[PDB]
Order: C-alpha cells, then structure tokens, then sequence
C-alpha cells in the first residue's frame, strides 16, 4: 500500500528522466521496476465471471436497442486474427451492412460528462491528450457496474499483443532496428503515465469519487491504453465543427485486410457507416481496411504484423547540413517548395521507394549552384519548384545520377547497421518455433531490411538508367 | 466519402513532448 506509493514515485522519477547507447539499459531498468509493481498487484481490478463470448449476446441486444445493425453477421473466434465478424448471408461489395449510432460510442465528450468529468477539467494531461482521456473513461466505466457501456466493455479482450505485453527476450529481437526506439518510448510513456495518474488519483480532491481510487493497477492502465490504441477512431463532433476520438462498438470487432477505407461518419444521421469492402459470402470473415499504416505502426499501436502490407515503410532522417557551401540557397529552395531543411522521410516497400516530397528534397540536396539559381530566379523558377517532386521532370541527368547514387549508398549503409541479415532472419523463421509476439518482432526486423534492400536495387536501376541518358546525351523532358 | 474513418489511427502518447 504505502509501498506501492513509494514504488510508483520511484517509477515516476525514472520515467521522467530525459532521453539517455543506453536506451536498452534504461528499458530493462524501467521494465524491472514495472514488473516489480505488477507482481505485487492483483492483475485487472475488475474481471468478469463469464467467458468473453458469453457477453456477445448482451452487446448485440444493447446495440440493437440503440439503433445499430445487428443482422447478417455473427462473432467467431478465428485462429489467425482472434475474434471477428463472419457473414451469415451473402454481403455484396459496397453494401451498407453495418451502422453504429453516436449514442453507443465512447468519446472524449462522453468522458467529460462522466464521473471522470471533475478530474478532466482540473488535469492538464487529460485535457491535452484525448487518447489518455479515452483510456480512463474506459477504466472508470469498466469499474462502474451500471455503466451504459458495460455490454461493450465486457466483450473487449482482456490482453493484447502490443509491445507492452512482450517478454524482454521478444523485444530483444528488435535490438538495432528503427522500431525498437518506438517500443522504448511506448514503454516509458506508459510507465510514466501509470505512475503519474496513480499519484493524481490518490490525492486530487476531484478524483475522490472515482472507482479507480479504490483500485488502479498497472495491469489496468496497460489494458486501457492498449484497448484505446488498437481500436480508437477519429470522428467529427456532433456539430461537425471539430474532431474527437471515439471507441465504436460492434464495428470495431472487424479485423483488417488489404484494400480501401469504406467506413465513414454520416453526420446528417449521426452514425458510423460501413460498406462492404468486397463480396462476403455466407461463412466468410468480414474484413475492413484499417488504414495505410506501416507494419511498425501495426505492431506497436495495433498489436499485429500484417503480411503483404503494401503500405509498409521505414523512416529515414535527412537534412541539409549548415556546413554546406550552398546551405542558404538550398534552404531557400526547400522553403519555397514548402519543404523543411531537415526532417524524417520514409522509404516505401512498393515502387517507387520515395515520395514526391523526398524526391524534391534529394534533388535540391544534390543541386549545383547553377541549378539552384534556376530554382530561385526568373519567371520559370516557380514552375521548376512546382515540378520538383515530379519524377518525369528532372532538373538534369547529372542531378538524377547524384541523388540516386546517394540514396543507394545511404540505404546500403542503413542495411549494415542491423544485427542480423535478411538470410539469417529467414532462417530463424524457418527453423525456430516461435510465439506470435516473437514472430511479430522477427518479421518486423526482417521487413525493415527488405524495404531497404528494395530501395538499394531501385536506386541502382535508376542511377544506371540516368547514367545512360547522360551518356547518350539524351534531351530532358520539356 | 464523408469523413473517412481510419480504424486505430496512430495518436501521440508522449505527454512530455506534448506538454
Ligand atoms: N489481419 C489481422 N491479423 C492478425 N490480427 C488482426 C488482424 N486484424 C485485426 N487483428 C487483431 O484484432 C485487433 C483489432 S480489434 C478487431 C477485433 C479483435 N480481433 C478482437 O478479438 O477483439 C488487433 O489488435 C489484432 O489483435
């Protein structure tokens, strides 16, 4: 009791310590503390007597009573994705088959008007971060046995596959990747928030009535933030003025497949509406397309790795150096094109590996002084800036050879900073028997390297292609 | 499409970088 207080205070101090070479050691340090607290607590404060599926009939009845679609599908525990919706009749592509009225959602607005409302006005984090407001909304209603939203809360999972639930050795597979630093931040964010709100809830007057004051475990918080990150959605407010974050019951039981977004908010009728992404025959699982997220984002925020994610990408940080003889001119061209002199870009799995904005950056980054002047002076300078991201209008063959040479060298260098090779990773997946979470970790580190390798090959092809145009003295597109 | 909904949209959980 008083020992949990001292433990969380220690946790708050360490997790508020600034960024520290030593990121893995800090992660293991925080982990050791977190696990010490968790092992001294009783797991989830509120648990339900039934199995998860025993509550799906109540969800359907409650949703039906409040105007949601409840016919044409059923809940099924699928091995690959967990629970999901399965069609009980044939559903045709583009059919409006699912709808959920606003009254059923949990939103920041409904959090503010809940028992959490006093604390929400007083606390700066809750007012500034709707995702965290949503998480505590979820916890308070979970502990309120007569909550309007109990039918939804009693059908949520009780654990997730976000990295907050990984073993240390499962995270260890990600050492030397880009992704591990986002795993580190999420762990430290969540530990710091648990410690801070544990203190707040124990002492703040406006929290005295919260059921969390009786019991608020680390398990509770990890559960609530993972529920929110894997399921939250952005929707308009009632008046269409602003956006807010919302949990959307029933429809959020749909699992993910490749495609286009087919879910939208109907403001005139004040409900979420989902049309069929494809034909679903009776007996087929109903999927939606979650969004164009990277596999790092799917693993870290959504808790799964999606094979054949055509939107996969890795980050690359680039910038014009202040030590560049042409820094001022390059900075001005970038500013006129609306591009910063330094930021993080992406390398994409699909061809081409770079976006128009990264192509524009690389062209400027590789420009001679005469080329830069052509982008700053004269009536055509604005037109040149306009086409700076267009692969069909090169500044010059020479500029292209230089930028593609740079990208090939840089992607190759990045590949050399990984602890394992692509072939070693494929051998591990082939010959080791792994947990779901371990396989997520290894497929993520493999995919980072596969994206880089494709960028090396694409850049090599482009460099050679533009070398030939430069040798054949070919004319530039006008 | 009126107000497309990206399901599980990525949000910022870093209270220190945001406050
Ligand atoms: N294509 C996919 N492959 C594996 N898991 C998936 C998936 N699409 C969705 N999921 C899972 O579903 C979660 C989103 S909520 C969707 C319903 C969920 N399966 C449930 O049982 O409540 C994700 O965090 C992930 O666990």
């Amino acid at each position: 009791p008083k020992e949990i207080l001292n433990l969380t205070s220690e946790l708050l101090q360490k997790c508020s310590s600034p960024a520290p070479g030593k990121e893995w050691e800090e992660y293991v340090q925080i982990r050791t503390l977190v696990e010490k607290i968790r092992k001294k607590q009783k797991g989830l404060s509120v648990t339900f007597d039934g199995k998860r599926e025993d509550y799906f009939p109540d969800l359907m009845k409650w949703a039906s009573e409040n105007g949601a679609s409840v016919e044409g599908f059923e809940m099924v525990n699928f091995k690959e994705e967990g629970f999901g919706l399965r069609a009980t009749r044939d559903i045709k592509a583009e059919e409006l088959f699912l709808w959920v009225p606003r009254k059923l959602l949990m939103t920041v607005e409904s959090a503010k008007n809940s028992v959490l409302g006093p604390l929400y006005s007083q606390d700066r984090i809750l007012q500034a971060m709707g995702n965290i407001a949503l998480a505590f909304h979820l916890l308070c209603e979970r502990a309120s046995p007569n909550s309007f939203w109990q039918p939804y809360i009693q059908t949520l999972p009780s654990e997730y596959d976000t990295p907050l639930y990984f073993e240390e050795d499962e995270v260890r597979y990600l050492q030397s990747t880009q992704a591990i630093h986002d795993v580190f931040s999420q762990y430290k964010n969540t530990a710091r928030q648990y410690a801070y709100f544990y203190k707040v809830i124990q002492t703040h007057p406006h929290a005295n009535k919260l059921p969390l004051k009786d019991s608020f475990t680390y398990e509770d918080y990890r559960w609530a933030v993972s529920s929110v990150m894997t399921r939250q959605n952005q929707i308009p407010t009632e008046d269409g003025s602003r956006v807010t974050l919302a949990l959307i019951p029933l429809w959020d039981m749909c699992n993910h497949t490749n495609g286009l977004i087919t879910t939208g908010y109907n403001l005139e009728d004040d409900r979420c509406e989902c049309v069929a992404l494809q034909d679903f025959r009776a007996g087929e699982q109903i999927y939606i397309f979650y969004g164009t997220r990277s596999n790092a984002e799917f693993v870290i925020h959504s808790g799964f790795f999606f094979d054949n994610n055509s939107h996969d990408r890795v980050k690359i940080k680039l910038g014009v150096s202040k030590s560049d003889r042409l820094y001022a001119m390059k900075a001005e061209v970038l500013a006129r094109a609306g591009i910063p002199t330094s930021s993080v870009f992406a390398l994409h799995f699909t061809e081409p590996p770079i976006s128009a904005q990264l192509l524009a950056f690389l062209r400027v980054f590789c420009m001679t002084e005469e080329e830069l002047k052509e982008h700053l002076l004269g009536d055509s300078a604005i037109d040149r800036i306009f086409t700076l991201g267009n692969s069909e209008f090169p500044v010059s063959w020479d500029n292209e050879v230089k930028l593609w040479t740079f990208l090939e060298d840089r992607a190759s260098l990045l590949l050399k900073t990984y602890k394992t090779t692509i072939e070693e990773d494929k051998s591990v997946l082939k010959n080791h028997d792994l947990s779901v979470r371990a396989k997520m970790a290894i497929k993520l580190r493999l995919g980072e390297k596969e994206i880089l390798e494709k960028a090396v090959k694409s850049a090599a092809v482009n460099r050679e292609y533009y070398r030939q145009q430069m040798e054949e003295k070919a004319p530039l597109p006008k | 499409l009126k107000y497309p909904i990206e399901h599980g949209i990525v949000t910022n959980w870093d209270d220190m970088e945001k406050i």
